[PDB]
């Protein structure tokens, strides 16, 4: 033995999409093939409640309006290399000697590490695509605030001076909170501003209350993502509200169902012809939940998915103030 | 029947040895076109003067305009 | 499912899936009056008919210490 | 009554100035301001 | 290039470098 | 197919019944809140009382 | 506000009790904004029994 050293090859921190905190804004379903998926639309039959507290006013509504929401596709790819000289050691089942067994198990570790690398970078690409699709849907805060403030006085006629007052009102709202977290250091103002963030959104259409539940009886009412610096400041600023509960994410992905209405479509189409003759299982994990004005929002840091990769995080933009 | 009870979950404040239940009526009045009676619309009136005089070698200056505030927080100008 | 969606006879006709989408109709958030927090200011009693309920008054015999 | 001001200098020293200045009513040689009796303006602009 | 007689009151509050918020025959309602 | 249209009509009338029996309760909370608002004075009134 | 009211005439103490021995002595309703501010302002007193 000439001289010995130590060598070590680490195995990377694994991450799955469902176990992440971001999956509390998703309803992911494992389908198989999207050739038979024709259209981008999907009809949502949604009820509207009507309160009957008027004897002189009957509402007289059918209350079963359907909505049309169009989809958008986004492929996620990765090139995946593998040395074929190691592949001949596996697909041919060499049984020569102990050195043949050692090169066999080394090729097994090689192809297993390559498979884990590609199957884990696929999930990180999936979280990247989901974050990109969610960033292409959110307006700035003053925009949705001026939308909900000017909801009752919406467009009935063309009025450019009304649009000018709208412009100056969200200009004042924008100049109020350009960089609010950088500006102040008192807990009550950022808590109030975060509550006015949390109550600015609306409910989603289909949401099972039995999934994403805390240890107590508080349903999670959203999700918050940020970078490392901002979330570290918020964690060290509002520790009276930050605690670590056990949330109830789905065990695996949902599996799709087939409606019983194409049955009566297919039978009605057979009548024209000559003659006829897992989704409810859950798992716990650990996540940090804030309580923000009787709402429970999950804070989530995207550092552990975007660390050491040369893909820039889309959550860190570059504004240009003059 | 009149003496049977059930538990549930509710948020209680403790306010000077009193326990008051806070309750939000959003989940009953959401997405319906019946206006909540708990949100009224008061009508406060203001008043403001312009161009006064102050009774008694650079002299003083007599005003002729008046600058106010705004809902969009800009400086107004009435003259 | 084979005789149902695809058909009876495989010859001279087939039933071909053109393009599938997903449709979903939500069921609204239910609410009862007793389970609400507002019912801690009420003494609600299920009666049957208010024809025999004549008057608007109801006498309350109350002590004073 | 509301925040009434004659010149823009007293306006932008009373609005940029700080907090709790809305209840003070300063009189200059010829210029004068009056403040609102209740804090209605700075309860809206500070709380957003 | 700007005139020296322009008020510093314009520069305290956030506004344009033009001075105008091409027809300047209409007056300004903001300032 | 008769059974499928049967269970679809059952789901239809059940959804309609749940809609009307749940909007009745929301109307009841509306009427109770209105009757309670027609009883409360402002705070300074009962304080001066 | 809470000490400004008076007692009601007939009230069973055995109904509307917390997990401890504290009888509920009223109710407060509000809209979304005000109750969200109060929830995020006095969390040292707000708990879930």
């Amino acid at each position: 033995f000439e001289a010995i050293f130590g060598t070590f090859c680490n195995r990377l921190e694994w991450v799955y999409f469902l176990t992440s905190g971001l999956a509390a804004a998703a309803h992911a379903i494992k389908f198989h093939d999207l050739n038979k998926l024709t259209t981008g639309k999907m009809l949502f039959h949604v009820q509207v409640p009507r309160v009957a507290s008027g004897a002189g006013l009957p509402t007289s509504r059918q209350t079963t309006i359907m909505v049309t929401k169009y989809s958008e596709k986004s492929p996620i790819t990765i090139p995946f290399e593998l040395s074929a000289a190691c592949l001949t050691y596996l697909r041919e089942t060499f049984e020569g000697t102990i050195l043949d067994k050692i090169l066999n198990v080394e090729a097994m570790h090689t192809v297993l590490r390559a498979l884990k690398n590609t199957a884990d970078a696929m999930e990180r690409g999936l979280i990247h695509s989901f974050l990109q699709t969610l960033l292409r849907k959110a307006p700035p805060y003053f925009v949705v605030q001026t939308l909900v403030e000017n909801a009752t006085l919406a467009r009935q006629a063309l009025n450019r001076i009304q649009r000018s007052n709208i412009l100056q009102s969200f200009k004042a709202k924008m100049l109020a909170t350009l960089f609010l977290l950088n500006r102040t250091r008192d807990r009550d103002y950022v808590l109030k501003f975060l509550t006015r963030l949390a109550e600015a959104a609306t409910d989603s259409i289909l949401d099972n209350p039995t999934t994403y539940t805390t240890s107590s009886g508080a349903k999670i009412s959203g999700v918050m993502v940020s970078t490392a610096n901002v979330m570290q400041i918020i964690m060290s600023l509002l520790s009276s509200h930050i605690t670590k509960e056990t949330v109830s994410a789905p065990a695996t992905y949902g599996n799709f169902v087939l409606s019983p209405e194409n049955a009566v479509t297919a039978i009605s189409y057979h009548s024209i012809l000559a003659d006829f003759n897992g989704a409810h299982s859950l798992t716990p994990l650990s996540m940090d939940v804030i309580r923000l004005g009787e709402k429970t929002v999950i804070m989530e840091n995207l550092r552990r998915v975007y660390k050491n990769t040369d893909t820039k995080d889309p959550l860190e933009r570059n504004v240009d103030l003059t | 029947g009149a003496h049977s009870l059930t538990p549930l979950s509710m948020d209680v404040i403790r306010l000077g040895e009193k326990t008051v239940i806070m309750e939000n009526l959003r989940r009953v009045y959401k997405n319906t076109d019946t206006k909540d009676p708990l949100e009224r619309n008061v009508d406060l009136t203001f008043f403001f003067p312009v161009g006064l005089y102050l009774p008694e070698t650079v002299r003083n200056a007599l005003p002729t305009t008046a600058y106010l505030l705004n809902r969009d927080r800009a400086v107004q100008k009435i003259d | 499912a084979l005789r149902i969606y695809y058909g009876d006879d495989p010859e001279r006709y087939n039933i071909h899936f053109e393009a599938i989408f997903g449709t979903f109709c939500n069921r609204l958030e239910w609410v009862y009056f007793l389970t609400s927090g507002l019912a801690a200011a009420a003494h609600a009693i299920k009666f049957h008919d208010l024809n025999k309920l004549t008057t608007g008054k109801m006498l309350f015999h109350v002590q004073v210490p | 009554p509301i925040l009434s001001t004659t010149t823009l200098a007293l306006m932008e020293t009373k609005l940029k100035g700080g907090a709790g200045a809305f209840a003070t009513s300063e009189t200059h040689f010829g210029n004068y301001v009056v403040g609102e009796i209740i804090p209605l303006q700075q309860s809206m602009l500070f709380n957003s | 290039l700007t005139p020296v007689t322009m008020d510093v009151n314009y520069f305290k509050i956030p506004n344009n470098p033009r001075g105008r918020a091409y027809d300047h025959r209409e007056a300004d309602a903001q300032t």
